[PDB]
């Protein structure tokens, strides 16, 4: 009740006061106001000029809670928008987190984790700028221990998900140095048993997988990808989630690390993932499986013996819309570069009708994806003669008509493939 | 060819999900 519900008013007053004791409470009832769910009053705190306060507290090296209270107050100021964040940015806060990291408090260090874990998660600059300062080295070091199950769970998950955001945003990428510091003891968090830090070490991996192709070496060389491949199997959907989105960053590079995935058995988890409940699941899923079958043919022939293409034409035939898009890339892809009896093994597992059906769409991108795809289909089995039993397949399932109503588009790619497909195959 | 992420969820995201960016302390 002491220190329930201040004004900022006398917040002000007591943080004023020339007595460390009566600023101790006032800060206190900033961390309560600043806690509270509904709507707590950040901008009047900015306004009222504590930070610069709070940030001197937090070097009283002999009034430990004094500096456990504003740090506190100061993490949830820096949660808000990116100009909230900045503003406890300006007032210096950086550097005296940073500091705060070797605290004899194991309270006090967590808080400085997590203040600066809100600031670089505020964008590649602060991110970045969280970097200049040093942060990686006292962050890292409080994880030089011989068994994270010593350290206590939450401080555990709090040093995990800030090491995250140090890996995070892409314009531009964290410096490279710095991933390749942070990496070793990521790799390690990967292999730990907690739900929260496998889910959030996951999320790093993924940060640092997505984009080119040698900041997925620098992962995809530390060993990970079969760790990644288990965890893909997780029952907790916050962790297949993040570690999804790993594996499909990294079947974006060359074809050996997409290899590399289905040495690790990554293409055993899929009937499950494309059959997944959650739809960003089985999207994500899809989306990974057409930069497998954009890979080599041998990659294409390891997607058939693991019988995918089924479930491939499953996601064709019903799922959301927007997967099957992506199953729609995926088949387009494997008829790029797939062999004939790859190609041909597509009409034999049904492939054609849920094209067909999917003519039948607004999205005139797809139409492209999909008309291509016959096209690569009907130049396959020509190379067999099997030319007419295709052309009745496409017509029996009312494809036909969709494929000649379609040179009636308004696109110069639409119709000229359309119109195409009728003279050599339907006449 | 490969379409990355970004390709990928420029016909899908906003609703693409990622890990928590910012984190308000309630709790002791």
């Amino acid at each position: 009740q002491g220190t329930v519900n201040w004004s900022v008013e006398d917040i002000v007053k007591g943080i004023n006061s020339n007595n460390l004791e009566s600023q101790l409470q006032a800060t206190q009832a900033a961390r309560k106001l600043l806690s509270r769910e509904k709507q707590p009053p950040i901008d009047n705190i900015i306004r009222a000029g504590l930070i610069p306060k709070f940030v001197s507290f937090l070097g009283k090296t002999d009034c430990s809670p004094i500096q456990f209270e504003s740090a506190w107050a100061l993490t949830n100021i820096a949660s808000g928008t990116s100009e909230q964040t900045k503003a406890v940015v300006d007032g210096g806060a950086i550097p005296a987190f940073i500091s705060l990291l070797a605290s004899p408090h194991a309270h006090i260090s967590e808080q400085a984790v997590w203040a600066l874990g809100n600031i670089a998660g505020d964008g590649s600059a602060f991110r970045d700028l969280v970097i200049k300062h040093g942060a990686i080295d006292p962050l890292l070091a409080l994880l030089a221990v011989p068994d994270l199950s010593t350290l206590a769970c939450g401080y555990l998950r709090n040093l995990t998900w800030t090491l995250s955001n140090l890996c995070r945003n892409k314009n531009p990428a964290p410096p490279l140095d710095a991933v390749e510091q942070i990496l070793p003891t990521l790799v390690r968090l990967l292999h730990h048993n907690d739900p929260e830090v496998l889910a959030d070490s996951c999320w790093a991996i993924s940060y640092l997988t997505d984009g080119p192709n040698e900041r997925i070496e620098m992962v995809v060389k530390k060993g990970v990808v079969p760790q990644l491949v288990k965890l893909l199997g997780a029952t907790e959907l916050p962790i297949v989630t993040p570690a999804l989105r790993a594996i499909g960053n990294i079947v974006t590079g060359t074809d050996e690390q997409t290899q590399k995935v289905i040495d690790a058995g990554a293409l055993a988890v899929f009937p499950s993932l494309l059959t997944n409940p959650k739809t960003n699941i089985q999207k994500e899923a899809t989306w990974t499986m057409s930069n497998i079958t954009a890979g080599r043919q041998d990659q294409i022939q390891q997607v058939v013996n693991h019988g995918l293409v089924p479930f491939l034409v499953g996601v064709l035939s019903k799922a959301d819309f927007k997967t099957q898009k992506e199953a729609a890339w995926a088949i387009t892809n494997y008829t790029s570069g797939g062999t004939v009896e790859q190609i041909v093994y597509l009409v034999h597992c049904g492939i054609i009708e849920p094209l067909m059906n999917l003519l039948s769409a607004k999205d005139t991108k797809i139409i492209q994806v999909i008309l291509d795809a016959i096209s690569n289909i009907f130049q396959a089995a020509e190379k067999l003669g099997e030319t007419e039993k295709l052309s009745i397949m496409i017509e029996e399932c009312g494809g036909l008509d969709k494929i000649e109503a379609l040179q009636r588009h308004e696109n110069e790619s639409v119709y000229k493939a359309s119109l195409n497909l009728i003279e050599k195959y339907f006449s | 060819a490969k379409k990355k992420l970004r390709e990928y969820q420029q016909r899908n995201s906003p609703g693409v999900p990622t890990g928590a960016k910012k984190k308000k302390k309630i709790k002791n």
